[PDB]
């Protein structure tokens, strides 16, 4: 059995600014193999319970839905349903409906830095 | 290329330093990284011919460094076979290979195999490096001795090399591809279900 040399050399994703964020949050990068292949996860809406300056309100947040199977996403084990989706490229999801955060999320496919609040499994 | 008939998933393990990252880059791009930089999670892809059809080799880098072993089992699911790292220097990344990383890996994924890999054996003859392990009545691991945890671990096998030579480099990959391929069960069975 011939086993060439490695070949269209590809970095794909990776976790970064893990010391300089809360411990529950994570930062990936995901780099696709083409301009034409989908990133492979969905995003709905949902509300998210935080303190804020006035006290514990239900704010709106998006999040993690599905992931397409065999897909980029699934594949690098960085993202999963029902985490919750803060930041896309430096730009706060906050202030943004979840229409805009899609578009946000094609503009910078090619070279994706989303921030996310991973859910939890049950143990 | 954009293809690839069967994918590969290689989960590369290890004390930090060791020559994880170093490894990796040196055989996918030939390149030896200059300043260490740890590692937090990173994932590679290369296409590799055998049997010339292309086959997708996807490599995963992970934290040597405890601090971060709350983040390790991310690179777990779905890996085909794992690379079970430690400096033919270091006698403290050996003992963690059987303290750590075997019990690990083993742990997530009880049915993946993984190799046994020595790292840095150009250093084996290194003044500097020799004069520091003997200055506290160490020497380097031996094949021998190497081979022989292999066993005791259930390896498949033990095999050494340097990403700074590239002595072994590519055996060290052909290896883990082959123990990815060739036992007689369905490699659906082997892949790790997390
Ligand atoms: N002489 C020699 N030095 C090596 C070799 N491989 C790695 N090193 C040394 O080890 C340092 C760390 O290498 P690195 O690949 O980043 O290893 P690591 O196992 O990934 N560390 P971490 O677990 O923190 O990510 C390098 O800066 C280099 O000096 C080798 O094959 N020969
Ligand atoms: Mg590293």
């Amino acid at each position: 059995i011939v086993i060439s040399m490695p070949q269209d050399f590809r970095p794909v994703s990776s976790i970064i600014d893990v010391d300089i964020l809360p411990e529950t949050h994570r930062r990936v990068r995901l780099c696709k193999y083409g301009t034409e292949k989908p990133l492979g996860f969905y995003i709905r809406d949902g509300s998210s319970v935080r303190v804020t300056p006035h006290g514990l309100e239900k704010v709106p947040g998006i999040f993690i839905s599905r992931l397409v199977p065999g897909g980029l996403a699934q594949s690098t084990g960085l993202l999963a349903v029902n985490d919750e989706v803060l930041e896309v490229n430096g730009i706060e999801v906050s202030g943004k409906s979840l229409d805009q955060v899609t578009d946000m999320m094609i503009a910078n496919s090619r070279n994706l830095i989303i921030t996310v609040r991973p859910a939890n499994q049950r143990n | 290329g954009a293809m690839g008939i069967q994918t590969i998933k290689c989960v590369v393990v290890g004390d930090g330093a060791v020559g994880k990252t170093c490894l990796l880059i040196s055989y996918t791009t030939n390149k030896f990284p200059s300043e260490y930089v740890p590692t937090v999670f990173d994932n590679y892809a290369v296409t590799v011919m055998i049997g010339g059809e292309p086959y997708t080799l996807g490599l995963f880098d992970t934290a040597g460094l405890e601090d971060y072993d709350r983040l390790r089992p991310l690179s777990y699911p779905q890996t085909d076979v794992f690379l079970v790292c430690f400096s033919v220097v270091s006698p403290s990344s050996f003992e963690n290979v059987k303290e750590k990383w075997v019990p690990e890996i083993t742990h997530h994924c009880p049915k993946t195999p993984f190799l046994l890999v020595g790292t840095q054996i150009d250093l084996r003859d290194d003044p500097s490096t020799i004069e520091k392990l003997a200055k506290n009545k160490q020497k380097p691991i031996t094949p021998e001795t190497a081979e022989k945890l292999a066993r005791d671990l259930k390896a498949v096998k033990y095999v050494e090399c340097s990403a700074l030579t590239q002595k072994g480099l590519k055996n060290v990959f052909d290896e883990a591809i082959l123990a990815a391929l060739e036992p007689p069960e369905p490699k659906k069975s082997r892949r790790c279900v997390l």
